[PDB]
RNA sequence: GUUCAGCUGU
RNA sequence: CUCCGCAUAAGCCUGCGUCAGAUUAAAAUGAACUGACAAUUAACAGCCCAAUAUCUACAAUCAACCAACAAGUCAUUAUUACCCUCACUGUCAACCCAACACAGGCAUGCUCAUAAGGAAAGGUUAAAAAAAGUAAAAGGAACUCGGCA
RNA sequence: GCUACCUAAGAACAGCUAAAAGAGCAAGAUUUAUAGGUAGAGGCGACAAACCUA
């Protein structure tokens, strides 16, 4: 019956899923950081 | 259609209506002069008059005490009713309260009234006063009245 | 020859006021005086965790 | 139902400026004899009423001090006495409220 | 399971 | 009126404390907006542990009796090594995910009807239509795709 | 971080017949918090061809 409440915030999940260490863990994630660095993102990751 | 419907619909329903009037009546007895929306003061005025009549029955009267107990939420007022208000009006047969419209209140522009128990200590309200007898129109009518006396005497 | 029976001059038990709350505090304290055993007394005095 | 067409300003002025929409001039306004301020004939003067309420509030504050608590309504009549006044024989055996002020001219001792 | 009996401003 | 409430966890991150304001809510006191100032103090909680070998058949259920089956959260010793002390961090709020008429969602402990927490009515009038509720003569599913038990 | 299934280690469940325990009225093929796993030529599915943050 609830709508639009997909987000159930969890800091452990947020860091583990999208964190800095997670991004560096694989080459694709490292390229994610590189793209954001190129674009000049203020936040490269969570 | 509301032909012959003497009572107003107020608050959240019948029971809420009585409680709203009871709270206004309780405030009037304690303070002897309150100001509230005109329609609510007008609706409560009848109960204010009748409450004095029950007070005249006396505290010994069981039915009167039951009425005062229900209508007066603050119990210290019950002695005031029987021992102060009722004796004050012992001579009068009615007209215990006076109700006057006051300016609309600022917030919601509601029509407002002031109601008091006649004979309270508080400073007198600026009652409306009829024109002086000494005015030009009243003097012409005073002369006419005097002549009708002479004609009636003859 | 009856006398005048007035209602006691106490605060309302259900009103939203300071005196009404003090009368409701006297109401639960009256159940501790009415409690027979000591267990019942201790239960009432310590069941509200704040 | 959605509007079929935009209403023109010409049509809207006729609606908005119709006499039925205009504020009516009031003819019951008058001048209060006591204070000289404006009032309506059937309504108490706002200036005079506020004057009574101001004094009434001070008296009620004095009544509160004497009672000194709730549910202490007295069982006798009350009389207000201003500075320089003494209890009358009629005003004897009554709760006395003392106001640190001269009796207002409009407020007449009875 | 119906019919029936019973109740309801349907 | 109570539909809750208080606390913890999770989330959130200063988000109704003081002062001031020309800002703001329907509201020129309030203020959750703006400026300045202040604040949550560890005992609760988080943050733990020397090595090598070795040990660990007997559920829980008031565990006793009578029983089982889906067969179960709870344990060491030996020798070596080791003299030192109370750091660091969380601690505020009217709070979160949502929806934008609470539409709704939300773990645990305690209270089991409150000692805690709250206000359905801006004022009036009392037309229709509409929504909900209550009462209803006689009849009691008749007239209706199809009532209820 | 929705949802489906699964893994780890947790938690919850008044009374009433109550032998039998069972969605009987009102303890289970139950519900539920936390972390993790399975990814689009795919995953997952007591299979709606559904669901996998519209
Ligand atoms: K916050
Ligand atoms: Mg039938
Ligand atoms: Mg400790
Ligand atoms: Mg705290
Ligand atoms: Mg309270
Ligand atoms: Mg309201
Ligand atoms: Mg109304
Ligand atoms: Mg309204
Ligand atoms: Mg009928
Ligand atoms: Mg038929
Ligand atoms: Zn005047």
């Amino acid at each position: 019956k609830a709508r639009g409440n997909e987000y159930q915030p969890s800091n452990i999940k947020r860091k583990n899923k999208h964190g800095w260490v997670r991004r560096l863990s694989t080459p694709a994630g490292v390229q994610v950081i590189l793209r954001r660095m190129l674009k000049g993102r203020k936040s490269l990751s969570h | 259609i509301s032909h012959g419907r003497v009572f107003r619909r107020m608050g959240l329903g019948p029971e809420s209506r009585i409680h709203l009037l009871r709270n206004l009546l309780t405030g009037l007895v304690r303070h002897e002069r309150i100001e509230a929306p005109w329609a609510r003061v007008d609706e409560m005025r009848g109960y204010a008059e009748k409450l004095i009549d029950y007070g005249k029955l006396g505290d010994t009267n069981e039915r009167a005490m039951r009425m005062a107990d229900f209508w007066l939420t603050e119990k210290d007022l019950i002695p005031k009713l029987f021992q102060v208000l009722a004796p004050r009006y012992k001579d009068q047969t009615g007209g215990y309260t006076r109700m006057l419209q006051i300016p609309n209140r600022s917030l919601d522009r509601a029509k407002m009234a002031v109601i008091e128990y006649k004979g309270n200590c508080l400073p007198p309200l600026p009652l409306p006063r009829r024109d002086s007898h000494l005015t030009l129109l009243n003097q012409l009518l005073q002369g006419l009245r005097q002549d009708l006396r002479q004609s009636q005497e003859a | 020859t009856p006398v005048a029976r007035y209602p006691p001059i106490v605060a309302s038990m259900t009103a939203d006021s300071k005196a009404a709350r003090l009368r409701r505090i006297e109401r639960w304290q009256a159940t501790v005086h009415a409690a027979e055993s000591v267990d019942e007394k201790l239960r009432i005095l310590t069941k509200m965790q704040f | 139902a959605a509007p079929k067409n935009r209403r023109t300003i010409e049509v809207n002025r006729c609606r908005r400026r119709n006499p039925q929409k205009l504020i009516k001039v009031k003819n019951n306004i008058d001048v209060c004899p006591e204070c000289g301020h404006l009032k309506q004939k059937h309504v108490l003067c706002a200036y005079c009423y506020e004057k009574v309420c101001k004094e009434t509030a001070e008296i009620r504050r004095q009544i509160g001090k004497q009672e000194g608590g709730p549910f202490k309504a007295p069982t006798i009549e009350t009389v207000v006495l201003y500075t320089g006044e003494t209890p009358s024989e009629q005003d004897q055996g009554k709760r006395i409220i003392e106001r640190d002020r001269k009796r207002p001219s409009w407020f007449t001792q009875n």
